[PDB]
């Protein structure tokens, strides 16, 4: 394992003698993990790096169902447990039971607001974040039902209520103003097939500002370069087919170096910690950046592995961010949920899966019953839903008005 | 990790 | 009014002055999915704010209601808003609100709904006075909360109080040079008051930066910062540039050297230079090292960089 070797010892963190809260800090995550890693050596077994698939969704299986009162506070965030729940048995190849789907499909409409979008729960005012997620939801079921829970008339009201002057959206009425918007936007807005001339008008300029001085991307223009958020610009741009609107170069120098050497998971920010949820949301902009890039027609770019270690940051998941009980997490000692579970998956799947127009170099860590159905790098749904869902929207026109 |  | 966590505190179906009102509760359909358990309190204080809400009774006991179920989830961002609402119809002191949010920020930095609700306040009030201290508290708590610092540049910027926040930013550069979002806002700072262009202001900056390096070579953000004032003007169009970093190669070396190297180099290709041949052997030398020794957890970037310094 390219973690469990010896020289990878060298990986670890060079303080400068200068410590500071954030070598302390970092410093602590590297011996948590190293233990992890050096888990085989002290117990005299072989490694066999697995994922616990029956107990992850036994996990998931459960939750889509009904969840403690630890749950009161995604009170406000029912339309991701489905679809974090939704997916993550969707990568591991699970069934969706069509009683289940249509339950899920009748309460995402109760979910959904007269006035278009959805909220947070029955009865909650629309809001783009549990919007984004029951469209993705809705799509990953992906059946006349499902599809026909969403109001594409209304949804574009709604998506048109948001949009800003300058280019940017409110998440929801009265609400704040940052990239989510823009990504969650274009997502439902493209698949559901409502896009007008001047939906997205002066979007992708805005986003554009958000890119700073580190390559990356941050919440508003002048905020710091973060994971999450410049995966809501890049695939935001994917979508309006405006990547180029950035300097990709950058932005390449800017990721790639935010894969822990030592670790081998994404950090969301330079100098933060490795965190599961970011082996999706900084290395799914790497394929994100192949498309862009071999757009252009860039000849350097490899034919079978994407621009990061793919080994790397499975290791990491499968070693470090597995529970026992079920579930995937931050990082060791973190406790688990749909959310990380949704993300160390995703995560897993794009390191697993290559692409680049016919080439197709899949790397599947440990157990080979480890490798996950694919995902899409812009929607974080399996391709074929994407594809399914945006052709049957497609014989339907525009919202024209 | 809050994302909403 | 009444505590949650007061040791006398009582539903909200046992209370005299809540009894005129029925509780609509939640209609989450005859099979249902993600179902949350709440707690008979969780589920009480609720009942009665889709009742109120549903009646859009703008009242003083839905006020201080709305208080209760925040409290129980402030990630409800219907029950912040139906609170603006209350905060405008009902007249409610605004200050006496400032604090209320203030101490709600204190519990739940990183709830994107108080940081919002705080600024729709601010900016009802137009009074920005208390925002640089405040936040500074926050930022004394965790000096890189995301939200804290977004809405620090928003009072500065709107505001227009630029003055003494590069003072600011020195102060939690000593405190934590690796801070990223310090020297982000170093960059958000200068960038919005003098620029990078004043010749003194371009040296002094650069100075101070290669120090920060000659000082903790192995701390990327200076480095990330070093690299993105200058490369925006050319690296090549500063020959003394390649020297002292060159000075550093055993001295304060990290793979950082060697990847600003390898920038350098490139951009004295992209402007064409003699010995440009033995110049590309260089840089395709670093990258083999970095790809194969020195930094290869990015070996598919580092490979992919020989590969297009080849072409280009
Ligand atoms: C809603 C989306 C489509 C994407 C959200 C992506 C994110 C994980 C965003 C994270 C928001 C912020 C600023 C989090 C910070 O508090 P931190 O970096 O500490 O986790
Ligand atoms: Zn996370």
């Amino acid at each position: 394992l390219y973690s469990l070797r010896p020289e990878h010892a060298r990986e670890r963190l060079q303080d400068d003698s200068v410590e500071t809260v954030t070598s302390i800090e970092q410093a602590k995550v590297e011996e948590k993990i190293q233990e992890v890693f050096s888990s085989y050596k002290f117990n005299h077994l072989v490694p066999r790096l697995v994922l616990q698939r029956e107990k992850h969704f036994h996990y998931l299986k459960r939750g889509l169902r009904q969840l403690t009162d630890a749950y009161e506070c995604l009170d406000a965030s029912r339309p991701w447990l489905c679809y974090w729940i939704l997916h993550s048995l969707e990568l591991l190849d699970e069934p969706i039971p069509q009683i289940v789907a249509t339950d899920v499909c009748q309460f995402l409409e109760l979910c959904q607001s007269p006035d278009g979008g959805f909220g947070g729960g029955p009865g909650q005012y629309p809001h783009l974040a549990p919007t984004y997620a029951a469209v993705n939801a809705l799509c990953i079921i992906g059946t006349e039902e499902a599809y026909n829970v969403i109001n594409r008339e209304k949804l574009l009201q709604y998506l048109y209520s948001l949009k800003q002057p300058d280019g940017s959206f409110l998440m929801h009425v009265g609400g704040e103003v940052d990239v989510r918007s823009a990504y969650c936007a274009a997502s439902v807005a493209s698949l559901t097939n409502i896009i007008t001339p001047d939906l997205f008008e002066g979007t992708a300029e805005w986003i554009a500002r958000c890119q700073n001085w580190e390559g990356g991307i941050g919440g508003v223009p002048g905020m710091e370069a973060h994971g999450g958020y410049t995966f809501c610009g890049l695939a935001a741009l994917v979508i309006l087919k405006k990547e180029r609107s950035l300097n990709l170069k950058s932005l390449l120098q800017w990721v790639t170096s935010r894969q822990m050497r030592f670790e081998g998971g994404f950090q969301g920010r330079c100098n933060k910690l490795v965190d599961g949820c970011y082996s999706f949301w900084q290395a799914g902009l790497l394929p994100l950046l192949h498309r862009a890039l071999h757009a252009q027609g860039d000849p350097a770019l490899s034919m079978s592995h994407w621009m990061f270690h793919q080994q790397a940051l499975q290791e990491y998941i499968l070693m470090c961010c597995q529970c026992p009980a079920g579930g995937l997490l931050d990082k060791p000692g973190k406790s688990r949920d749909f959310y990380h579970t949704c993300y160390c998956l995703s995560g897993l799947s794009i390191a697993q899966h290559f692409g680049s127009g016919a080439m197709l170099h899949d790397v599947v860590m440990g157990v080979p019953e480890n490798v996950l159905q694919p995902t899409h790098p812009v929607y974080n749904i399996g391709p074929d839903k994407v594809i399914q869902a945006t052709t049957h929207f497609l014989q339907k026109p525009v919202p024209g008005f | 990790c809050v994302i909403m | 009014f009444l505590s949650l966590d007061s040791p006398t505190y009582v539903l909200y179906r046992d209370r005299a002055e809540w009894a005129d009102i029925d509780p609509v509760p939640q209609n989450d359909g005859p099979s249902p999915v993600v179902q949350i358990i709440y707690s008979e309190k969780f589920r009480d204080v609720y009942d009665y704010f889709r009742a109120v809400l549903q009646r859009d009774e703008r009242s003083e006991r839905a006020f201080k209601l709305t208080r209760d179920a925040i409290e129980l989830n402030a990630a409800n961002y219907t029950v912040w808003h139906f609170r603006r609402v209350l905060l405008r119809s009902l007249q409610k002191d605004l200050q006496e609100e400032m604090n209320y949010i203030t101490a709600i920020i204190e519990e739940q930095p990183k709830n994107y709904q108080v940081w919002h609700h705080r600024r729709v306040l601010v900016e009802w009030l137009k009074d920005p006075s208390q925002e640089l201290e405040f936040i500074a508290d926050i930022l004394n708590q965790d000096a890189k909360n995301y939200h804290a610092w977004q809405h620090r540049q928003w009072v500065i910027q709107e505001f227009r109080l630029w003055d003494n926040e590069l003072q600011y930013v020195d102060q939690l550069l000593k405190e934590d040079v690796r801070n990223n979002s310090v020297w982000n806002q170093r960059h958000f700072v200068i960038s919005n008051t003098t620029g990078y262009s004043d010749r003194a202001v371009l040296e002094r900056e650069v100075q101070y930066t290669l120090e920060m390096i000659k000082l903790v070579p192995h701390n990327e953000s200076a480095w990330n910062y070093l690299k993105g004032i200058l490369q925006d003007r050319g690296l090549s169009r500063y020959p003394n540039l390649l020297n002292q970093l060159l000075d550093l190669q055993p001295s304060h070396s990290s793979p950082y050297l060697i990847a600003f190297l390898v920038d350098i180099y490139e951009d004295m290709l992209e402007n064409q230079c003699d010995n440009k041949e033995d110049i590309l052997n260089k840089a395709l030398e670093l990258c083999e090292i970095l790809a194969k020794e020195k930094d290869t957890i990015r070996k598919e970037y580092w490979r992919y960089i020989g590969r297009s310094l080849q072409s280009k």
